[PDB]
């Protein structure tokens, strides 16, 4: 089968970059090649077929270009509109087949995350689980690390995060980390502690707490 | 004005089948040729099959061989996306769009996935029996600005949306994405920064609300005591 | 269908996404709820033709691709040099000579037409020539009603069949 890669798989630019992104297919394709856009959540849109052909409506900032196995999208000028992740697609009478798709998110200044913790609340531990949240707001860039100490010991393989898409007034993300415990497990210990590893900070931050206080 | 529509989100049991269907309105012809692509959560876009514009017969990705079958209802205008023997990877939105003759090159002529698509079918593929959360907060403590928020632990299948105090609050929301637990249950976290000044005297309330399950819940939040 | 054939200019480009390029395969129904809403026939650059071009003496008869002197050429009017001349299927005797096809988007072209006010393959205002792509150039004709009729132009007998109103 005929197989579509991209490169790179993630790209931060600012307003006003030009932008240069790739796709590769595994076997000669002519020019049966095709752009499309897609945003968080919605559905994804034609930008252009045979290789270099803008969609009716499309601005003239984008272009493609390329043919037989290598080809590129280029967008001449980056605007806010345009950070979203992009997939290349090859057609023919038979089927489509897409790239894995290449994500631009918008370049800002780096920003510490501001963290917090959350002990679990006396009515979910009165169900018999006990779920430890950890918050960091507001951070640039996306890569962030938490590492969880329950008595100072690693918690490894027990946590859950997930983090917020780049926020569109100030360009940041959000990230959750859910660590759960029994509550016979959350009783048997003293200081539960959420440690943040980030760009932004000179050195890692800790945010703790004392079980009950 | 031509718009797509699709049928509403479905939950199916691991070897069951489920049969979504894609109506056009507002067209220059009755029928046009549906196509369907879809997204598992955090995924990329794959292509599932349809109707050939040129044909009128069904196309599909042959790793859909034997469990995909495509079918259309020319008097309502209507297409079907039939897959069976469901398992857990086939949980994704499922949006068509037509399959629409572009263009033309040396006597052969090209389709394309055209605007506009559907609005996208979520199909849940678990074990996992329908149930509403439970919403614990996440309660106030440093600074200036003080951070709470409400843990939606333990629901299928998605969705739910969370907002705040009715909406009226909306600024410096952030609401996760949900995370699929072992359990085979969801949890997700909306947490909000407001003014500490306000921690005694706002008050703030999550309204959650699970439509699949018909659970509603506003959980007022405050500072533990 | 007929018009799968090399010697038919094949530029075509559903920029507005009508459907019109798969109603040249396959027949599809129109949706007649869109459908209420003196040129000289000359030669057609090919790369704004797509599909079969239709003369009318008034009996149809079909202009295939030629270069710019009347040499047929076989590349799907592809070729920058293509072209249509539609004044070549026009008889030496007569007043009766129109044309009809479609451009590259999607809308329906006509030049020429009846004496007289009636143009490409329209005879009366109600009453137009029936020919195997009418229902691709006028699907609101679909319902139209099919006559025998006879025509005399400059003596020579004509028998067509008429779709009216
Ligand atoms: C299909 O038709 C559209 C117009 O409906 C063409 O769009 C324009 O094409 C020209 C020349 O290629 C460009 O300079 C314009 O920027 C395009 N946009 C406008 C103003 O419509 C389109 O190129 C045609 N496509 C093909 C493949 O023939
Ligand atoms: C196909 O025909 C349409 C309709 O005549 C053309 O669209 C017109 O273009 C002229 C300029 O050349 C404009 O003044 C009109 O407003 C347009 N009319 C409409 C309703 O679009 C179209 O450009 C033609 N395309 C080709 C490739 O020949
Ligand atoms: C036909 O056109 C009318 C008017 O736009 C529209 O309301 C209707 O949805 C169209 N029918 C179909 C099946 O597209
Ligand atoms: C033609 O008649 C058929 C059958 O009654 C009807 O479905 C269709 O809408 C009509 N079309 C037009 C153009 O009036
Ligand atoms: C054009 O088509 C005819 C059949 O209609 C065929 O015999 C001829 O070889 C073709 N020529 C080209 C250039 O493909």
């Amino acid at each position: 089968d005929i197989v579509m890669t991209q490169s790179p798989s993630t790209l931060s630019a600012s307003v006003g970059d030009r932008v240069t992104i790739s796709c590769r297919a595994s076997q000669s394709i002519s020019s049966w090649l095709a752009w499309y856009q897609q945003k968080p959540g919605r559905a994804p849109k034609l930008l252009i077929y045979k290789a270099s052909s803008l969609e009716t409506g499309v601005p003239s900032r984008f272009s493609g270009s390329g043919s037989g196995t290598e080809f590129t999208l280029t967008i001449s000028s980056l605007q806010p509109d345009d950070f979203a992740t992009y997939y290349c697609q090859h057609y023919n009478t038979y089927l489509f087949t897409f790239g894995p798709g290449t994500k631009v998110d918008l370049k800002r200044t780096v920003a510490a995350p501001s963290v917090f913790i959350f002990p679990p609340s006396d009515e979910q531990l009165k169900s018999g689980t006990a779920s430890v949240v950890c918050l960091l707001n507001n951070f640039y860039p996306r890569e962030a690390k938490v590492q969880w100490k329950v008595d100072n010991a690693l918690q490894s393989g027990n946590s859950q995060e997930s983090v917020t898409e780049q926020d569109s007034k100030d360009s940041t993300y959000s990230l959750s980390s859910t660590l759960t415990l029994s509550k016979a497990d959350y009783e048997k210990h003293k200081v539960y502690a959420c440690e943040v590893t980030h760009q932004g900070l000179s050195s890692p931050v800790t945010k703790s707490f004392n079980r009950g206080e | 004005q031509v718009q797509l529509v699709q049928s509403g989100a479905e939950v199916k049991k691991p070897g069951s089948s489920v049969k979504v269907s894609c109506t056009t309105s507002g067209g220059t012809y009755i029928n046009y040729a549906i196509s369907w692509v879809r997204q598992a959560p955090g995924q990329g876009l794959e292509w599932v099959g349809g109707m050939s514009p040129i044909s009128n017969t069904p196309k599909y990705a042959q790793k859909f061989q034997g469990r995909v079958t495509i079918t259309a209802d020319e008097s309502t205008s209507t297409t079907y996306m039939e897959l069976s023997s469901l398992r857990p990877e086939d949980t994704a939105v499922y949006y068509c769009a037509r399959d629409l003759l572009k263009y033309c090159g040396g006597g052969n002529c090209h389709s394309l996935l055209v605007d506009p698509w559907g609005q996208g079918t979520l199909v849940t593929v678990s074990s996992a029996s329908t149930k509403g959360p439970s919403v614990f907060p996440l309660a106030p403590s440093s600074g200036g600005t003080a951070a709470l928020g409400c843990l939606v632990k333990d629901y299928f299948p998605e969705p739910v949306t969370v907002s705040w105090n009715s909406g009226a609050l909306t600024s410096g929301v952030h609401t996760f994405p949900a995370v699929l637990q072992s359990s085979g249950l969801y949890s997700l976290s909306s947490v909000v920064t407001v003014p500490s000044s306000s921690l005694g005297t706002q008050t703030y309330i999550c309204n959650v609300n699970h439509k699949p399950s018909n659970t509603k819940v506003d959980k007022r939040v405050e500072p533990k005591s | 269908g007929s018009w799968h054939i090399n010697r038919t200019a094949l530029n075509c480009n559903d920029s507005l996404h009508t459907g019109f390029l798969a109603a040249l395969f396959y027949t599809h129904k129109f949706n007649a709820s869109g459908c209420p809403e003196p040129r000289q026939c000359g030669t057609i650059p090919a790369s704004q033709v797509c599909g079969p071009v239709y003369c009318f003496t008034p009996s149809p008869v079909v202009v295939g691709t030629t270069d710019r002197f009347g040499a047929p050429t076989y590349t799907w009017g592809e070729n920058e040099t293509d072209v249509l001349i539609l004044n070549n299927t026009r008889p030496p005797q007569g007043n009766w000579f129109g044309c009809t096809w479609m451009n590259s988007t999607g809308f329906t072209k006509t030049c020429g037409g009846p004496p007289c006010c009636g143009s490409g393959p329209w005879l009366t205002p109600r009453c137009l020539v029936d020919y195997p792509y009418r229902l691709w150039h006028y699907p609101c004709t679909v319902n139209f009603t099919i006559f025998k009729v006879r025509m005399y132009v400059g003596g020579v007998e004509h028998r067509l069949n008429a779709a009216c109103n």
